[PDB]
């Protein structure tokens, strides 16, 4: 199959574009989003239209498409 | 009305609380993942991290599917503030594949900076109603959600929402109050618990350390006594 583009938008209003083949686990991307654009990993959470994205998951498996957006948030704690 | 805290349970609980492998996988389903780290947030007087609440809001919802009980859709936690901050367009979208209206109650868990709270859309009572344990009012939240409804209606069922007759408000000294420093996310969950069971509210504080332990088993096994 053919590769697709994916936007990752931080809640600081920062879109980070990405290219990947559609059958690939998102681990490759998730960790790259932390490494590049320095950030934690065990302090954030990714969601595609509210659906919790897991590392296991793959674009095709999430019915993702070209130029679709992934939201990423800070982990959030409250008393 | 209280389920007992049987020996079998206490022993599995105290186990998952002990300082061990913090990244251990522990519990799945709901596309949620619950670790010893996540679990840890239910110990003593720890601040409940999002993952726990979302999980509870799924079971609260999964249960509201059984007979003689108001059907419920629950949004994840990040919903509210992503709306409040980014507007509608941002969350269009998160409700593709749910007719929000074909349900009896909506559960909105809210994260306010350093603080948990809950808002409830009761389609059948016709009132968006907000719940803070510390007693703080958030009439804004209601006014925002109502805007959601209006907007969603246009986007899903291609027609304006019938705003007529609806109430928006917040609860005060009329229910149970926080009474400490960290049991908010707790109150929020168990607040919803009574709501979802059409049951009245009834509990106060001391019911919390119990509910805390109780929640843990409830979580791991998915099952809410």
């Amino acid at each position: 199959n053919d590769h697709i583009n994916l936007k990752v938008a931080g809640q600081d209003g920062s879109v980070v574009q990405f290219k990947i083949k559609r059958h690939t686990p998102l681990s490759k991307l998730m960790k790259a989003y932390c490494e590049r654009q320095g950030l934690s990993m065990r302090q954030i959470r990714f969601r595609f239209d509210g659906q919790p994205i897991n590392e296991t998951d793959t674009p095709a498996q999430l019915e993702m498409e070209d130029e679709d957006t992934i939201d990423v948030f800070q982990q959030q704690t409250g008393g | 009305e209280f389920p007992e805290i049987t020996e079998e349970m206490e022993k599995e609980i105290k186990n998952v609380f002990r300082n061990g492998n913090q990244d251990e996988v522990l519990s799945e389903a709901f596309r949620l993942t619950i670790t010893r780290k996540d679990i840890q947030t239910l110990n003593h007087l720890n601040w409940l991290n999002d993952e726990i609440i979302n999980f509870y809001m799924n079971m609260l919802m999964e249960r509201s599917k059984e007979k003689g009980l108001p059907s419920v859709h629950a949004f994840n936690t990040f919903f509210f503030t992503k709306l409040k901050t980014a507007g509608y367009q941002a969350v269009k979208r998160w409700t593709k594949k749910v007719d929000v209206f074909s349900v009896d109650i909506l559960l909105v868990p809210i994260h306010l900076g350093v603080h948990w709270c809950l808002a409830v859309v009761d389609f059948r009572k016709k009132n968006i109603t907000y719940y803070d344990s510390m007693g703080g009012i958030n009439n804004e939240a209601c006014r925002i959600l109502l805007q959601y409804l209006k907007q969603e209606s246009i986007d899903k069922k291609r027609k304006e929402f019938d705003t007529n007759g609806w109430q928006l408000f917040s609860k005060k000294s009329q229910i149970p109050q926080q009474m400490n420093g960290s049991d908010c996310g707790m109150f929020a969950c168990k607040y919803a618990d009574c709501i979802t069971k059409d049951r009245p509210i009834n509990f106060t504080q001391q019911h919390m350390p119990y509910f805390r332990k109780r929640m843990v088993w409830e979580i791991l096994h998915r099952k809410l006594l």
